[PDB]
């Protein structure tokens, strides 16, 4: 009724006499019905999970992202087309997508500590081919043009530079039970509800 | 009145668009956004996507207009694409221009497939298809594939015996041929004996490389029973069975 | 014990969801197990573990806990063609033949 | 090879929560459960 | 017909580039792609340089674009590499260097460019009918 | 007087804040305090922070700069109405009127082929809505130009499509008189506004005493405008975070530097400005006309162009009084090292310019293979993905002792399609293992089943009632309350149904 | 069916007198309204309720009633909304509303079976902590206050 009821109001007071068609309120009161939002629980203090918003960056130990894969990030809403402003923007214009890149900017610099990127390498229906958004790549390429192993001090620079990269990416792999997840080692899974699976222990 | 679009109903709700009185205007704003276009396997094409791009770029100067094609190539007919407004689209085309050597195969798959299709005159019995000879590039010269010792024929065709053979029993015959073929590449793949190899270069024969090419469902599935029959795992890749089938 | 067993499975299912039940499941059982000892199994549990997948991005949604198994058999009725119910690659730790 | 998981030791985390004075009242497990409402209740056969 | 060089084929009005399998039809939508966004070949190039939200390219498959997206993607970094390198071990992008006159505003409009790739315009047709009738509603008569 | 805090941190200015509120209290103990917000999370981040340090934080109001700003013209200003005259609501109600009565007027033709073609009037609705909503962008951040179709005049070297525009918004302030209501609107207030305080006693009755801008890194030119000239009264304060201490901006003129040379005064110590004084200006820095070309760090470059253009407003006022906290980081970790070669404003990528560099390697800065600061991480399924994050929440919390969850978030492009996946592998962990979490931003469903159901009831003038449809209404067990079908009696009705041959449409009718 | 209903009663609330000073609803200034504070109050170590609970009873008669409140061991914020805040006398009030009561309308409401009802839904720890809240705020913001 709240919702309906503003509808009609905000017709009425607007002072439009016509008589209206019910497939035009119909779908109103659809996109007024699921445009609410709750945010309550942010910073009740269980680990954080939601979207890139403008405008909020609040400083962090730990930063995660995910669903980094090309395409997906950033997030696109072209201009109307009619548009005026998107011809001949002027200094203070916002664009949905510069948002997003400057966004990315901002996580990069609150993380205090652990910066934590993924994105899907390969789909894993398929196993198609799926690539990184374009900033990530940006990101891992001035990584890797900014430093080098400690093992080889003298070798190339694109050659360090791919060793880096190789170093930095980690593939996990497609299935939990896969024994390669609990080989002793750094990365290690601490799910032991697949362990018996993966080594392979069971009896058919 | 729902309000909906569908695939077909994209293109064409954007033919008639231009088609109307009022498109003029539209195409206008493309030949803006896009002053140049290159369309990409093009020997599929359609008559509304023809009569689009044309409609779009024929005119005007500063717009450019790339079509790539390779005629013989067109094999989505089914799917509605024509080759007939393909050859029209080279009717009207005033430039033409010619790629001369292969890239991607060795120099014994060249003249394999060259000699298999000079075999008569116009193979293709299209007069506007005309096949002609290509050359294999220098990169791939040293291109080979050793199976137990010395080379396998870049090409091996497998006659069938026997006088009649109906359908189902080559289905069941050469499906079963490809997998003890297939097996046996592999058991030699294991023991590093059977490579692909250019130049010295090699590598073992992983069942990943193979591929087996089949033009149905049905006889995909034919190939898979038999040659997981012989517990050799493996895909396809075309399938659209969904899982609650299962 | 069978039915107490189950009886505590339909309290997973009501307060965690459903993936975590069959995650539960599937420990106490083994299965997920058994299935790889078995040969061929592999491709049978991919094929569960996927549908678990799906049986969240629906269970959200539907707020019922039996609503759901009024819409699994919906679908086990009609399979459509579409994307993301299509079966996913058995397995890609060995080399395959791409038929 | 061997293989295994490795097991966390401390905690995964302890409490710290924001809650209202409604986080307070919460419910009760065992012989007390708290409630706004009165559970016992009296008929009126008066008519 | 003739025989064709990426590097000196014009580029205006219509043209049907045709040729047999395996022939690299799809490698060289790569050079031209990156001759387009310099505005080389002299008399056989454009008339102005363009941006990569301006090139369309239409392929068959989602897949294929994709894959040819990246590729471009990755062409695009290499030369502008070797820009910066005034050299490169590559003869295709040997020759592109040869042709540029000023390699460092060269380097300058390829990094925009390698920014610009994430909104870089590949398509299908059913995939680009798409979006252009979402991008001007009006004329198209579209909701 | 308007200050400016610039910042490396947030934590900082969030300190700097308290200090100010610190050293000074309002003498009235009932007014609020103003602090402008973009966000929710943001305001609820600087409570919890504010209450920790004081001891409790309220009355602390947490308005949208818009609608801020439009409360204060009813301060300052008679007459104004408290919602305004123009909303991206109502607007779109009176050009819905507006626009048939216009059609075939020999300018809006271009709509005219676009509408007439034929409609239930879904069309002009749609189109209403999309005018209403550029309207109010152009109200915002380009007021002049509707002074100029207010008047009849159009813009000189301005797209096309201007020419329908126009007169629609001229036809809306005439109608919208007509109507009656009130002229007043944040396009043609503000100038006034400005003008009003610009001549002025210095204590106009109303205004708070300070105000905040904190965390809020975009504001359209006219807003920026408008405090400057509030700055003779009210005391503001911008806390703003950027990540490079020196000028990142751009520069207007080769005349426009030498106000761009003045300096940024230091709380802690003294005044600072950027690096090499006006060579740096030549330099390849500010070429050509255009804005500035090395930008030093190639990721900022790349990625800041929002601040960018803020940033360089920010400098642009001329009573404006900025000083300058920033924390140094001392580079040790690959993330340490980003986050400072961003700050300092220096490229540390190796070309390979030149041989003899492209030779030896280790001029690059090197890494130690241990450090997890920054990780990429490569999985297959949305699924398996979360479950790798999983594990790797779990070891970064064993690793180090001094860990809280609270500390540490998850982003995601799009958290609906991520919902399911968390709430499964987070929701199934064991208890050892368990870690709470929360998912904010997801879309708010309270009730699924009446909202959809009440909206197939207004389908109904179309629907066929194909049977499976009329009995999903009976799913929802309100709508069987109703008509007092219980659960049990509904196994019935499935059957009946079918068996009893209902299919198509309700009625002979129908 | 309200409008005529409720017109009348809100008047009775406005007009009403409050505590032994007299005040009404009416005589308040919006210049010592405060409407609908929303406050956060840090608990820093670990609050336990009996460790609580106990300090309540010993100084509140109406802690007697009901067994000690139980929750579990929190820290960290505590939040809360204040309906209303004013100051009469140079003197401050808190003021919370409620309303629920499916089943009464007369004197169901006294002394005592309002402090009933308190006891029922622990309105009381509720407004000692606002007390407390309120408390605090003021000693932040006046310049030499005192409880
Ligand atoms: N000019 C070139 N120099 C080096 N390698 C090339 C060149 N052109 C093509 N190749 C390689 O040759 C192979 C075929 O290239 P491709 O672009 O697929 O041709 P195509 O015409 O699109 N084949 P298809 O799509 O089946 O017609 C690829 O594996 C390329 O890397
Ligand atoms: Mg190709």
């Amino acid at each position: 009724e709240q919702q309906w009821q503003a509808i009609i109001a905000e017709g009425l007071g607007a002072q439009y006499g016509d008589a209206v068609p019910l497939s035009l309120l119909r779908d109103e009161l659809a996109q007024r019905l699921d445009q609410e939002r709750i945010s309550q629980r942010f910073l009740a203090g269980p680990v954080n999970i939601c979207t890139l918003m403008p405008m909020r960056s609040i400083p962090f130990k730990v930063v995660c992202l995910l669903g980094m894969n090309d395409g997906v990030y950033p997030r696109q809403l072209a201009p109307l087309g009619f548009d005026l402003m998107s011809q001949k923007p002027k200094r203070g214009d916002r664009s949905r997508r510069d948002d997003d890149r400057y966004l990315f900017l901002e996580a990069l610099i609150s993380a205090q500590q652990k910066l934590y990127i993924s994105y899907i390498g390969r789909s894993i229906q398929d196993n198609s081919e799926r690539f990184p958004s374009v900033l990530v790549q940006e990101l891992i390429d001035y990584i890797g043009q900014s430093h080098y192993l400690p093992g080889d001090e003298a070798l190339n620079c694109d050659e360090s530079e791919a060793r880096v990269k190789a170093h930095l990416t980690c593939l996990h792999t497609r299935m939990p039970f896969d024994p390669q997840n609990y080989q002793p080692g750094e990365r290690q899974s601490y799910a032991r509800e697949w362990l018996p699976a993966a080594s392979q222990a069971g009896k058919a | 009145r729902r309000g909906e679009l569908g695939f077909d109903d994209m293109l064409s709700r954007l033919d008639s668009a231009l088609r109307s009185e009022s498109g003029e205007v539209l195409a206008a704003a493309i030949r803006t956004r896009f002053p140049v276009a290159m369309i990409d396997e093009f020997q599929d094409t359609d008559p509304q996507q023809y009569r689009i791009f044309r409609r779009i770029w024929h005119h005007q100067p500063e717009t450019a207009l790339l079509l790539i094609g390779d005629p013989k190539q067109a094999i989505y007919a089914f799917r509605g694409a024509d080759i007939f407004t393909y050859m029209k689209a080279r009717s009207e085309v005033h430039a033409h221009y010619t790629l001369d050597t292969n890239w991607r195969s060795a120099p014994g798959m060249v003249n394999s497939v060259n000699k298999l299709f000079s075999q008569t005159d116009d193979a293709f019995m299209f007069r506007e298809i005309p096949f002609i000879p290509v050359k294999s590039a220098g990169k791939n010269q040293a291109l080979r594939f050793v199976f137990k010792g010395e080379t396998q024929p870049a090409m091996k065709m497998w006659l069938m015996e026997g006088e009649s053979c109906g359908v189902g029993d080559y289905q069941s015959t050469m499906a079963q041929v490809c997998a003890a073929q297939i097996r046996d590449w592999l058991q030699a793949g294991q023991r590093g004996e059977a490579l692909l190899m250019n130049g010295d270069d090699a590598r073992p024969v992983r069942a990943s490389d193979i591929s087996v090419l089949v033009r149905s469902r049905q006889e995909a599935a034919q190939v898979r029973d038999a040659l997981t029959l012989l517990e050799i795992p493996s895909v396809y890749l075309s399938n659209r069975d969904s899982v609650f089938e299962t | 014990v069978v039915v107490e067993e189950f009886d505590g499975y339909r309290q997973i299912w009501r307060k965690r969801g459903v993936m975590p039940m069959l995650r539960a499941l599937m420990s106490a059982r083994n299965i997920a197990e058994n299935l790889l000892a078995t040969a061929g199994g592999e491709r049978r549990l991919t094929d569960i573990l996927h549908i678990s997948e799906l049986l969240q991005e629906a269970g959200t949604q539907l707020e019922s806990e039996h609503a759901l198994v009024r819409w699994l058999s919906q679908h086990i009725l009609e399979p459509d063609s579409n994307a993301s119910s299509q079966q996913m690659r058995l397995e890609s730790d060995k080399h395959l033949v791409q038929i | 090879a061997e293989l295994n998981a490795k097991t966390l030791q401390r905690l995964p985390g302890d409490n710290w929560r924001v809650t209202s004075y409604s986080g307070l009242q919460q419910r009760x497990x065992x012989x007390x459960x708290x409630x706004x409402x009165x559970x016992x209740x009296x008929x009126x056969x008066x008519x | 017909a003739e025989t064709l060089d990426p590097l000196r084929l014009p580029l205006q009005g219509e043209r049907l580039i045709e040729a047999s399998a395996g022939t690299g039809k799809t490698f060289t939508i790569a050079a031209l792609y990156l001759r387009l966004l310099l505005g080389l070949g002299g008399s056989a190039a454009f008339p102005r340089p363009l941006t990569v939200e301006e090139l369309l390219v239409v392929t068959f498959t989602e897949a294929a674009t994709a894959e040819l997206r990246g590729r471009i993607r990755s062409n695009i970094h290499e030369l502008r590499i070797a820009c910066l390198r005034e050299t490169t071990d590559n003869p295709l992008y040997e020759r592109l260097l040869e042709e540029i006159d000023d390699k460092a505003q060269a380097a300058q409009w390829l990094l925009l460019a390698e920014r610009q790739m994430d909104e870089a315009a590949v398509f299908t047709i059913h995939g680009f009918c798409q979006r252009m009738l979402n991008l001007n509603a009006f004329e198209s008569g579209m909701l | 007087m308007l200050r400016v805090y610039h910042s490396n941190r947030l934590d900082v200015l969030e300190a700097l804040m308290e200090f100010i509120v610190e050293r000074e209290r309002l003498d009235d103990p009932f007014e609020p305090e103003m602090i402008l917000v973009q966000s929710t999370g943001m305001a609820q981040w600087l409570q919890m922070t504010l209450s920790q340090k004081f001891g409790i934080a309220a009355n602390i109001d947490f308005p949208l700069p818009a609608s801020f700003i439009w409360d204060m013209f009813v301060r300052v200003l008679p007459e104004i109405p408290k919602e305004s005259a123009f909303n991206k609501q109502s607007m779109s109600w009176k050009l819905m009127t507006l626009l048939p009565q216009l059609l075939e007027r020999e300018d809006f033709t271009l709509l005219r082929h676009y509408l007439t073609d034929d409609s239930d009037k879904r069309k002009l609705f749609q189109l209403s809505s999309k005018a209403a909503d550029l309207f109010d962008q152009y109200l915002v951040y380009r007021p002049d130009w509707l002074a100029q179709w207010e008047t009849g005049h159009l813009v000189e070297g301005l797209g096309e499509a201007q020419a329908w525009q126009a007169p629609l918004w001229k036809a809306l302030v005439e109608y919208t008189h007509q109507l009656g209501q009130p002229r007043w609107h944040r396009a043609n207030l503000y100038q006034r506004f400005i003008e009003t305080l610009e001549s002025a006693t210095t204590c106009p009755p109303g205004l708070p005493s300070r105000v905040f801008i904190c965390g809020i890194s975009a504001l359209p030119p006219v807003y920026l405008q408008a405090l400057q000239a509030l700055g003779k009264h009210i005391e503001i304060h911008l806390l703003f975070t950027n990540p490079c201490r020196y000028y990142w901006g751009d520069i207007k003129d080769p005349a426009y530097l030498a106000k761009l040379l003045t300096r940024q005064r230091r709380h802690s110590f003294e005044d600072r400005e950027l690096p090499l004084f006006r060579d740096s200006e030549n330099a390849g820095q500010l070429f050509n006309s255009d804005g500035e070309q090395d930008v030093g760090n190639p990721l900022l470059a790349s990625w800041g162009k929002l601040g960018r253009d803020y940033i360089y407003l920010l400098s642009d006022l001329e009573s404006s009084q900025e000083l300058d906290a920033f924390v140094d980081v001392t580079p040790d970790n690959l993330l340490h090292n980003i986050q400072s070669d961003i700050l300092e404003l220096e490229n540390r990528a190796v070309a390979g310019v030149n041989i003899e560099e492209f030779s030896r390697s280790d001029n690059k800065r090197p890494l130690d293979p241990l450090d997890s600061s920054i990780t990429f991480h490569v999985c297959h399924s949305p699924q398996r993905e979360v479950e790798v994050l999983h594990d790797r929440l779990l070891a970064m919390l064993e690793e180090d002792p001094t860990l809280t969850p609270r500390d540490i978030i998850v982003m995601v492009a799009d958290i609906d399609s991520y919902s399911p996946f968390i709430q499964a592998v987070f929701g199934s962990a064991p208890a050892d293992r368990y870690l709470p979490y929360a998912i904010s931003d997801r879309r708010a469903r309270q009730s699924h089943p009446v909202l959809e159901a009440f909206i197939s009831l207004l389908s109904l003038p179309d629907s066929r009632f194909v049977s499976e449809d009329v009995l999903a209404l009976l799913d929802v067990p309100v709508l069987a309350a109703r008509f007092d079908i219980t659960e049990e009696g509904l196994r019935y009705l499935r059957q009946w149904v079918n068996e009893s041959g209902i299919r198509w449409g309700i009625d002979d009718d129908n | 069916q309200w409008e005529p209903v409720l017109t009348e009663w809100i008047t009775a609330v406005l007009q009403a007198p409050l505590n032994e000073t007299g005040v009404s609803l009416s005589q308040l200034s919006a210049r010592n309204k405060q409407v609908e504070m929303e406050f956060y109050l840090p608990i820093s170590e670990p609050l336990i309720a009996s460790q609580l609970d106990t300090l309540i009873r010993q100084f509140d008669p109406l802690s007697a009633g009901c067994p000690p409140l139980e929750f579990m061991q929190v820290r960290g914020m505590l939040k809360g909304f204040i309906d209303l805040v004013f100051r009469h006398e140079g003197r401050y009030y808190l003021l919370a509303y409620k309303s629920n009561w499916l089943g009464e309308d007369s004197s169901a409401y006294t002394q005592q079976a309002m402090a009933a009802a308190m006891q029922a839904h622990r309105y009381d720890l509720q407004y000692q902590l606002y007390t407390l809240a309120l408390h605090r705020y003021l000693r932040h913001r006046i310049a030499d206050y005192d409880y």
